[PDB]
């Protein structure tokens, strides 16, 4: 069951009570992923999923507390009894140990066999409802798995890792790219296995190694530069997986505070160190309700970016989109365009393919909708500035440069006539005066001995560096140049 | 966007 050192922290009657359980558990050698998820799923349940308080359950109670700001009010918190949580912990533990016989598998000196890993995978896989939409909120925790039998894509891989911990396996860890999750194991942890589906269509890639996706240079596996989690990072994941969202437009104030505090907790113990996405997540949270005494969002986005550069060969994309998004919100045109340019710079070394849909859509919305709506806006301030800055126009070409370089060597075409119309319209938003102060040099002298400058890496963009910097924009020719 | 820690879509 639960060790007595865990039990004494119960019951939790507030957010602060929960943070304590998390600090306590993070100081152990083997943080209890199962215990922690169950608490998170339990508290998310009554704060996001069923905010209506039950009236005929003598077991479940709620804790009254002083309202946050002027509005209201008494905020009620779902008190997590020990008996409730212990029963859930117990049922999960039973399920697994029941279904698998560690006798049929000899652990070779702290080494879990691959047949063992597939087995634990199946146990989870075969345990989940056939009947549900996998694309909704509040089905990430083990609370969800044990209660309703529903788990979203990434949640399955977390479930498989928590289940291995329940069996005392300690070499099976969570592998984590930016839009997919799987498992790493073996001695020194260079064995991998798919354990969940990905995307809209459920193509089960499970049982397979990951080598194929690393090889195809797809953004899903990050050229082999994905995160290999330790127990402490798996706790950070959980905290990120917290979903404060009640409605499409409404969010739970306590679930936001909880995720915020838990992220700070992690930050301080140096656990966000290697987790760019957690850093940006935390940054976004700070922008909404800054806690006094702490660093700026902008600081944090850069830590995230720093982390990506140090630990993952600057091969990640979200840390920039986090930043870009920030500026795009505070209407900082130049910093937006720069950060988007940096994003494309990272993507240029990838190939595009079917399963990279999540990121394709992001470049598409940025290129076709978010940049145009943002230029058009500034087209109206100087009419009563950035539309008069060659750095921004250069930031923009660097953007379409990275995207053209993406398309290169890729199975499916990235560009089509739909991208062209808005490239044409975005350029046109700049004065010939301005477009011309930018010089597209090839590189004068390679190496070193003892307006602004821009150099293209893609054939398309350099093939037409003349039409871009012209005075009439040849709409028709620029369009023919983006296809091949 | 459901992947934990993923950033908000830049659009609307």
């Amino acid at each position: 069951g639960l060790k007595a050192a865990q039990k004494t922290l119960f019951p939790l009657r507030s957010i602060d009570d929960v943070v304590r359980l998390f600090a306590a558990e993070l100081g152990r050698e083997e943080p209890d992923l199962v215990l922690l998820s169950l608490v998170l799923g339990f508290v998310e349940h009554f704060l996001a999923v069923n905010r209506v308080i039950p009236t005929n359950v003598p077991e479940l109670t709620f804790q009254p507390s002083p309202a946050p700001d002027p509005p209201g009010g008494l905020t009620y918190f779902p008190v997590a009894d020990l008996s409730i949580i212990a029963a859930l912990y117990a049922r999960f533990t039973a399920q697994i140990r029941g279904a698998v016989d560690l006798s049929l598998y000899p652990r070779e000196g702290g080494v879990s066999s691959r047949e063992l890993v597939k087995k634990v995978s199946d146990v989870i896989w075969n345990s989940l409802s056939r009947s549900y939409f996998k694309d909704r909120a509040h089905i990430q925790s083990l609370f969800s798995f044990i209660t309703g039998t529903k788990l979203d894509s990434s949640g399955v891989a977390f479930a498989v890792v928590g289940a291995c911990q329940a069996l005392g396996l300690r070499d099976v860890h969570l592998a984590l790219s930016e839009d997919h999750a799987w498992v790493v194991f073996g001695p020194n942890g260079e064995q991998t296995a798919e354990v969940t589906w990905h995307g809209k269509g459920n193509e089960d890639r499970r049982g397979q190694t990951v080598n194929a996706g690393v090889a195809e240079r797809s953004w899903l596996y990050l050229k082999g530069s994905y995160m290999r989690c330790d127990r402490k990072m798996e706790v950070a994941f959980m905290v990120c997986a917290i979903n404060p969202s009640i409605d499409l437009h409404t969010d739970s104030l306590e679930l936001l505070q909880l995720q915020q505090k838990l992220l700070w907790l992690l930050y301080d113990l140096g656990h966000l160190e290697r987790y760019p996405m957690a850093l940006g997540n935390l940054a976004d949270l700070e922008e909404l309700e800054p806690t006094p005494g702490r660093p700026d969002p902008l600081t944090l986005y850069h830590k995230g970016i720093a982390s990506a550069k140090t630990y993952y060969r600057d091969e990640h994309i979200y840390p920039y989109m986090y930043l870009a998004g920030y500026h795009c919100r505070n209407r900082n045109v130049r910093e937006a365009l720069q950060a988007w340019a940096d994003t494309a710079t990272v993507i240029q070394d990838y190939n595009y393919c079917r399963e990279d849909e999540e990121i394709y859509k992001e470049f598409f919305e940025v290129a076709n909708d978010v940049i145009p709506n943002l230029l058009k806006e500034a087209a109206s301030l100087l009419e009563a500035s950035a539309l008069q800055d060659p750095e921004c126009f250069a930031h923009l070409l660097r953007f379409y440069d990275g995207i053209c370089k993406w398309e290169e060597g890729s199975p499916t075409p990235v560009l089509h006539v739909g991208w062209a119309t808005f490239l044409v319209q975005s350029l046109g938003r700049f004065e010939g005066q301005v477009r011309q102060k930018v010089r597209i040099v090839s590189g004068t002298v390679a190496g070193t001995a003892r307006g602004p400058v821009l150099t293209f890496q893609s054939e398309k963009m350099k093939g037409m560096k003349e039409l871009l910097v012209a005075t009439k924009i040849n709409s028709s020719a620029i369009k023919l140049q983006l296809t091949a | 966007r459901l992947f934990p820690g993923a950033p908000p879509t830049a659009k609307k």
